[PDB]
């Protein structure tokens, strides 16, 4: 889990 | 993937259009700042600004096109030199000055608030002076710092980023040539800025240290996303 | 002002002569490495190797006009980058493996041995292996060394005068990106492949200045330790990092 | 005082 993986997969 | 098929007007125009914002601080009107006030701004303000920078990212023509994986990867292994960067950017009306945010302009002495600081303010400082000495233009900015954000993590994993680098060369050159550059102009000042690019690496790695060491000292607690970021190198 | 006035074929000629020489270590290969042995290996050699770079660097064309200030500023950032470089150039025909002297040729497995060198030996690795999928010429890594010795401390050089001497490393380093361009339209590449190649090139700088960096961390770890035998030159060179 | 001024100077 990372934070980075969901705002890169976010808008 | 689009970003190759885009002339180097296109290119100039998409990274412009990408630019993420100028961000304040935290309006603490309290001067001075202790160690640990200059150091909860600066944390503060990095980790919004991180929020800002990966969006930014996706905008960076060819970025998108990389899998999540890979773009992990190079934001991991990039984020503080693009923070560096864009910070030396907006502090080159500033001479002798860091212009961390509108209402956050700190001089070398202000450096001293935070042990170990003012060596990194001194590097940060001293690109800023050579940017401007260079007369840097916007167009050149924003192709350098997209090019941080594809090369620096890219001989930790290729070919496409590759070919979007060698994209954005050819776009540097033509920024270059419109400002009526001579060829021999053209390839020297396209060295000259990325030298500053190794400059910028050895800041980055100063400043890594620096987090770690603030880290480890407790000053302030980071929050959970720069410790990501911050332990991603460690 | 030797410097200036040669020409890009003259310049390859004198980087070409100054070039030190490959040194041997003392590894015996009829007993298994330690990790204590194998890095007292490495720092001995590359103590042996810092005396030669010394007096290389005396014979890149433009140091010889700096201070005596500004030669041991501009060492004492870049040795260690200019060592890496060394060693993954005479790596580069040795896939997957490091040729830190010619009777001595590790793997990552080997570099395993010591504690936190197999990031640093898979970097090293991969710049060899970038070297090498580039096809980097020797007059084209001459030129890229003497560019980490005028490059990497410049940015961290007060007088009016004082913007003479790094107008003067400047003006050397433009020296040197003219030659490159000159080597490569020599090669039969098209003007836009040789600002291409000439970026790739430079931005490898970048991943060099990175290794340097972790590299000094862990000589400092070394230190620390205080088990690898560390000479009174790489001591006082590393010591010049932790400023 | 530094090893590598002595080598610098030394001729
Ligand atoms: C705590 C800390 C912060 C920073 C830092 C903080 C914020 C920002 C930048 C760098 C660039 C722009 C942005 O505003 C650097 C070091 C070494 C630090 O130790
Ligand atoms: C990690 C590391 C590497 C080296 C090093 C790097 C490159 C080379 C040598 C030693 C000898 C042959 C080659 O020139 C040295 C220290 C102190 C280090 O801490």
């Amino acid at each position: 889990h990372k934070i980075l993986h969901r705002l890169l997969q976010d808008s | 993937s689009l970003a190759l098929s885009l002339t180097a007007d296109q290119m100039v125009s998409a990274l412009l259009d990408a630019e993420p914002p100028i961000l304040y601080s935290e309006y603490d009107p309290t001067r001075p700042f202790s160690e640990a006030s200059m150091m909860g701004l600066l944390t503060n303000l990095a980790d919004r600004e991180l929020v800002h920078m990966i969006n930014w990212a996706k905008r960076v023509p060819g970025f998108v096109d990389l899998t999540l994986h890979d773009q992990v990867h190079l934001l991991e292994c990039a984020w503080l030199e693009i923070l560096m960067i864009g910070l030396v950017w907006r502090s080159m009306e500033h001479p002798g000055k860091l212009l961390f945010a509108p209402n956050l302009l700190l001089d070398r002495n202000q450096g001293k608030c935070v042990e170990g600081m003012v060596e990194i303010f001194d590097m940060l400082l001293a690109t800023s002076s050579r940017f401007r000495m260079m007369n840097l233009q916007g167009e050149e900015f924003v192709c350098l710092k997209s090019i941080i954000l594809l090369n620096s993590g890219v001989y930790t994993f290729k070919d496409h980023i590759h070919r979007v680098l060698d994209k954005i060369t050819d776009t540097l050159i033509h920024l270059m040539a419109k400002a009526g550059l001579t060829l021999q102009q053209q390839h020297q000042r396209l060295a000259q800025l990325l030298l500053i690019l190794s400059h910028i690496r050895h800041m980055s790695n100063k400043g890594m240290e620096h987090l770690y060491s603030m880290k480890c000292k407790n000053v302030v607690p980071l929050s959970d996303l720069l410790l990501e970021m911050l332990d991603a190198h460690r």
